[PDB]
């Protein structure tokens, strides 16, 4: 009664307590979800209405552990605020309880800021692609100065040649660069296709630098001289492969033919990602 | 003089000039 409604209304006060206090805390880690969640009343959220909702493949920033059943964090999305996240055991328990009444881990740890990776317009290690990507890296360096780190990744991180240890340490380095929520951009030599990082926990923002016309790409390659035109076919084949991918495999597609327009598009996207990852106080 | 082919051709000229300029901007960094 109000015998009981002493404790189970002081619990709600003590929960709202921690929740406001975590608003200022740093992000402990991020996860990419493999499942969706929307709270039902019977889920017994420490503060009613304060559970977050998400779909599979969303990203969550986790601040702290409230108890064994609930974490505190936010959906990485503009406007979304701190709330309760069900822990994996709580998700399992809801399923099990649901089955009883009627009678694949849910989270992957990923960097707190998704690393930006550029693919296209063709293969890296040739002039057209390396130079076009270089101009983009240089733009970002100044456009996001003070909020960004751009780093070369020579080790073959798609292997998660390069030893296992060398790959693991580069992966750990990328996680660390993102820990304080600055933008992270990789110049990753070996990555030419989005499917190359799909099995890692890097969860990149994949930027497709796309030349719409194969004729245009061929002419660009030829403009580099016969030392590059010797390798025309392998570059043309690779660009055609990117062009066959469904657009949803890419987070950003830069098909603008002017550097400044491609830069503005990418900057607008990353500025919005900055907002999604840095909620107002 | 198929007009569609004419504007396509002009679009490809613009694309090429744009990308050539893009590459040049990378070269002088
Ligand atoms: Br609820
Ligand atoms: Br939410
Ligand atoms: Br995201
Ligand atoms: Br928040
Ligand atoms: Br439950
Ligand atoms: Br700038
Ligand atoms: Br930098
Ligand atoms: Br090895
Ligand atoms: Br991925
Ligand atoms: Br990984
Ligand atoms: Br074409
Ligand atoms: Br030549
Ligand atoms: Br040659
Ligand atoms: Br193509
Ligand atoms: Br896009
Ligand atoms: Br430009
Ligand atoms: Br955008």
């Amino acid at each position: 009664e109000e015998d009981r409604e002493a404790v189970r209304r002081e619990a709600e006060r003590q929960a709202q307590a921690q929740l406001e206090k975590a608003k200022t805390k740093p992000v402990a880690f991020a996860v990419r979800t493999n499942v969706s969640y929307s709270a039902a009343h019977e889920d017994d959220v420490p503060v009613p209405g304060m559970a977050i909702s998400f779909e599979a493949k969303d990203f969550l920033h986790v601040k702290e552990k409230f108890n064994n059943d609930w974490w505190i964090g936010r959906l990485v999305k503009e406007g979304c605020e701190i709330g309760f996240i069900p822990s994996p055991v709580k998700l399992e328990n809801m399923r099990l309880q649901h089955e009883q009444r009627a009678k694949t881990p849910p989270y992957d740890v990923v960097p707190s800021m998704r690393p930006v990776v550029l693919v296209g317009p063709s293969l890296k290690g040739y002039e057209v692609t390396d130079m076009m990507q270089k101009a983009l890296f240089d733009f970002l360096k100044h456009r996001f100065e003070g909020r960004i780190s751009i780093t070369r990744v020579t080790a073959d991180i798609s292997l998660a040649r390069s030893s296992l240890a060398e790959v693991q340490s580069e992966i750990e380095r990328i996680f660390e660069l993102a820990r304080t929520l600055q933008l992270v951009v990789l110049d990753a030599d070996t990555i030419n296709h989005p499917a190359q990082l799909s099995k890692t926990s890097l969860a990149p923002i994949v930027v497709y630098v796309k030349i719409s016309s194969p004729k245009v790409l061929q002419r660009l390659i030829k403009s580099r001289g016969k030392s590059q035109a010797k390798h025309l076919n392998v570059q043309m084949v690779a660009a055609d492969k990117l062009a066959q991918c469904p657009p949803e495999l890419f987070d950003v597609i830069l098909d603008e033919n002017q550097l400044e327009d491609a830069c503005e598009h990418l900057a607008d996207y990353l500025e919005a990602y900055w907002k999604a990852t840095h909620p107002p106080s | 003089g198929d007009f569609q082919k004419l504007r396509e051709k002009q679009q490809l000229e613009e694309d090429l000039k744009g990308y050539l300029d893009w590459i040049t901007q990378a070269e002088d960094i």
